RNA sequence: UCGAAUCGCCACCUACAAGACUGGAGCUUGCUCGGCGCCAAGUAUAUUCAUGAUCACAAGACA
RNA sequence: AGAAAAAUCCGUAAGC
RNA sequence: GGCCAGAACCAGCCCUUGCAUUAUCCUGUGGGAAAUCCGGCGGGGUGCAAUGGUGUUGGCGA
RNA sequence: UUAGGGAUAUGUGGCGUCAAAACUUAUGGGCUCAUUCUCGAUACGUGAAAAGGGUGUUGGUGCACCGGCCCCGAAAAUGGAUGACGCUUAAGCCCAAUUAGUGAUUGCCCAUUAUUCCUUUGGUAAGGGCGAGAAAGUGUAGCCCUUCCGAUGUA
């Protein structure tokens, strides 16, 4: 007669991080590396475990553009998008990663907003 | 006050009443200027937070140092037309949003975000009493960041001696929110001493190694 | 609250010997003092700051000492080490093991859950 | 031994034939299976859920998206699985697919019936992974 | 219109105070005697999952 | 999407 | 579509104990119970070495 | 000390926020409380003298002196400046470390510099040749291929 709530939809599988900003010195920053901080890690030792991994950043458009299984599932057609990326090696003491987009750099209304970082790419 | 086209479209939709995800700070016993560092910090990296009971900051050193201070702060003004010069608030909430705006970058969109991303109170009020348990930041806490002979002053008797017209009210609301809690605590211990009795004797009826592996992992 | 005195029985806060009980032989200074159990194969005679020890409740007063006053015994009975042991349990655990601990928790609770709601 | 030879192989000693891994991504992401072979050249993972433990048929997954534990089941089946089973011409299933997923689903919960710990085993592969607020995968040992 | 980003929830947290302070005694004054949640409503005897074909925004939700 | 709001009736986070 | 993605392999590149000295030393056998300390006798831890390629699997494109 | 671009590592200067780096490191030692311009706190350089006192120490001996920090000496004209906020179990001052008495090696952040890779251009240049391709050639859409070094600049 007592009842709970119990999580049992759909699972993550991907760690939760925020974008911090770019590379960057006193004179300016150079845009084409991206700052990555990923929740419960804290340390250097911690940030070597994630490199290789791959990295999401997922937003969302005004108007329904073409996607990977745009004829097939047509289910997934959405102003959602994404742009990926990858780490490349920590960034410190404090566990941050600095994180190399595909081809471009990711944009900066980017920059206090959630970044997926999933376990696959380099798994072990 | 939401508009009557919010209101509608939030009918039409049909959606469940939503809250995002905020975080609220009890700032008692806190050193001012570390916790408003790693407040401007957090803000900066995206989180939206709410602090209260703002009136029981700590300063170290003895209030009258303090006060002289501040009375140097409020010296300052736009002697052609004071109507434009600085604005010297006189309570405890906005000496802390002003002490976290000069330590953002605030003439930057970006920096605009984070301090519209921050909401400060005195005392606790009603809307934020029922919304989950308060926080604390354990390296901007007073009993481990001053030695203990030192002097130090609270925000709420400064901020008093120097304007800010409502101490008595803000300790009158905290004394009646503090009974009201405390009725609500001296109620439920039945029930909180019921689920642990039902906790322990669940013990004998659960299987064996169901017991064996809680006990080897220290959850016995 | 514990004083610091020869004989004293302490725990190791942090570095690489952290969460290994210790005697102290003898009181350098205010701020250090010296440190052995001959017990313990890593616990040789060494310099430790009081910044990283925490005192107990046991003072022998070497290893005959210690086998005589029979501290390690009721340090072993203790809840302290208890809960050190299962800190090192779950930090060296795989998944099956995860899974076991998930399964016994929940059983444990629709347990209480039954024996509250017959109550 | 040849590089080029049918039978090389380069992949990890943590995925041997055997072990329960779980599934980093696609469609039954989250899921437990059985690895049951390497496709030759070098090639795809070969797992099984079995099907009524968790859903998850004789698939293809490449061994970048699977996490290899340390808990195995000794398998002796036949493996008739080659990739002409999985190569095809230029709710549905063929009549030879669907009696290979039979015979491999019988003999592995017979395998896994007969293993010590079989019961604890089968409600590991029932079981789902997911990541929860305030966990350390990085930490973990698997 | 509107598809969108966000991915823990609770009448057991959501009361309070002190760190030269922490359960109760003794004198010998330093010695002695959060809870749940993670795939059978619950640890067993069961049960549908493919062809969405090897990654792709989780083709799924607002427990 | 964040209220110095609220949590037969009326009156009691109680007995009501 | 070499248009966009994933994995694999070659080449290259970046990374990742020994022997010397062991002595103001170690160890048994008048002063301040014991220890710290000072004369007699006996036994014994730091300088070197160890981008370029060659196919394969999907998506979009009738 | 400077051709057009990647990667790796440094110099000067730094690692509470602004602002990249100790998510405010250490399992290092001492000292200091400063009430209206004023406790300190990046040289060059932009804050001060005689004299006098508080807290920690040092010669002497049977009280005198003599140094560290702080206070007094220290008075101007628009409201204002260790860069701002702030900091006192420092985020100050003088020393010293690199994950700490556990045992060989480099805590980390930032250059138009260093190393390396790709491309251009010029030589007091150096070699080779004569299925689509080759001209005995200062200078081109350079006859073709390989190699090494330099590249800023007012009149
Ligand atoms: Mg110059
Ligand atoms: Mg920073
Ligand atoms: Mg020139
Ligand atoms: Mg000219
Ligand atoms: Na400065």
């Amino acid at each position: 007669t007592s009842r709970v709530n119990r999580n049992r939809k759909a699972p993550r599988l991907y760690m939760k991080g925020t974008l911090a900003g770019y590379t960057r010195g006193l004179h300016g920053q150079t845009k084409q590396t991206a700052l990555v901080r990923v929740e419960n890690v804290n340390t250097r030792e911690d940030a070597t475990w994630y490199v290789g991994k791959r990295v999401c950043y997922v937003y969302h458009g005004k108007k329904v553009k073409r996607c990977v299984r745009w004829s097939k599932a047509p289910a997934r057609r959405s102003t959602t998008r994404a742009l990926w990326g990858r780490v490349t090696r920590p960034h410190g003491n404090a566990g941050m990663m600095r994180v190399k987009f595909n081809g471009a750099s990711v944009p900066a209304s980017a920059i206090g907003r959630r970044i997926r970082v999933y376990l696959y790419p380099s798994q072990i | 006050f939401p508009s009557r086209k919010d209101a509608f479209r939030a009918q039409r939709k049909g959606a469940k009443k939503h809250r995002p995800e905020i975080i609220v700070i009890d700032l008692k016993d806190h050193v001012l200027g570390r916790a408003a560092a790693v407040v401007a910090k957090q803000l900066l990296l995206g989180k939206k937070i709410t602090v209260v009971r703002c009136e029981q900051l700590n300063i170290a050193g003895t209030e009258i140092r303090n006060k002289i201070k501040y009375l140097q702060y409020l010296r300052k003004r736009k002697l052609t037309n004071p109507t434009k010069g600085p604005f010297h608030h006189r309570a405890p909430s906005d000496v802390f949003v002003r002490t976290v705006r000069s330590m953002l970058p605030r003439y930057t969109k970006r920096g605009m975000k984070a301090l519209n991303s921050l909401v400060a109170y005195e005392g606790i009020p009603p809307n934020v009493v029922r919304t989950g348990g308060r926080v604390v930041i354990p390296r901007a806490q007073r009993h481990v960041c001053y030695r203990s002979e030192r002097p130090y002053t609270v925000l709420g008797n400064m901020c008093k001696h120097v304007g800010w017209k409502y101490s008595d009210v803000v300790a009158n609301l905290e004394k009646a929110r503090v009974e009201k809690a405390s009725r609500h605590h001296e109620k439920q211990a039945k029930l909180r001493d019921a689920w642990k009795s039902a906790r322990k004797e669940a013990l004998a009826k659960m299987p064996k190694h169901n017991v064996e592996v809680l006990k080897k992992f220290g959850y016995a | 609250s514990h004083y610091i005195c020869a004989g004293r029985l302490v725990r190791i806060l942090r570095g690489p010997r952290q969460d290994r009980v210790g005697v102290i032989v003898d009181i350098v200074d205010a701020n250090r003092v010296l440190v052995e159990n001959p017990e313990d194969a890593k616990m040789w005679r060494h310099v430790q700051n009081l910044k990283n020890v925490e005192p107990l409740k046991y003072c022998v007063s070497l290893k005959d000492a210690l086998a005589s006053s029979k501290a390690l015994e009721k340090y072993a009975k203790t809840r302290t080490a208890a809960r050190v042991e299962a800190k090192k349990a779950c930090a060296v655990s795989t998944d099956f093991e995860r899974y076991q601990l998930r399964v016994a928790r929940r059983s444990r609770a629709h347990w209480a859950r039954k024996v509250f709601d017959e109550k | 031994v040849s590089r080029k030879s049918p039978e090389y192989t380069t992949l990890r000693k943590s995925c041997a034939p055997g072990a329960i891994a779980i599934i980093l991504a696609g469609r039954f992401r989250g899921r437990r299976a059985v690895i049951l072979k390497q496709l030759p050249h070098n090639g795809p993972l070969v797992v099984s859920g079995p099907m009524k433990y968790n859903g998850v048929p004789i698939r293809r997954i490449d061994s970048r998206y699977v996490i290899a534990t340390s808990t195995t089941v000794d398998i002796s089946s036949v493996d008739t699985a080659p990739i002409t089973a999985e190569v095809f011409q230029r709710t549905l299933v063929s009549d030879a697919r669907a009696q290979l997923q039979k015979k491999i689903d019988a003999a592995l919960i017979a395998a896994i019936k007969k293993d010590a710990q079989g019961k604890e085993k089968a409600g590991y592969l029932r079981s789902v992974f997911t990541v929860k607020p305030g966990d350390a995968p990085h930490r973990w040992n698997w």
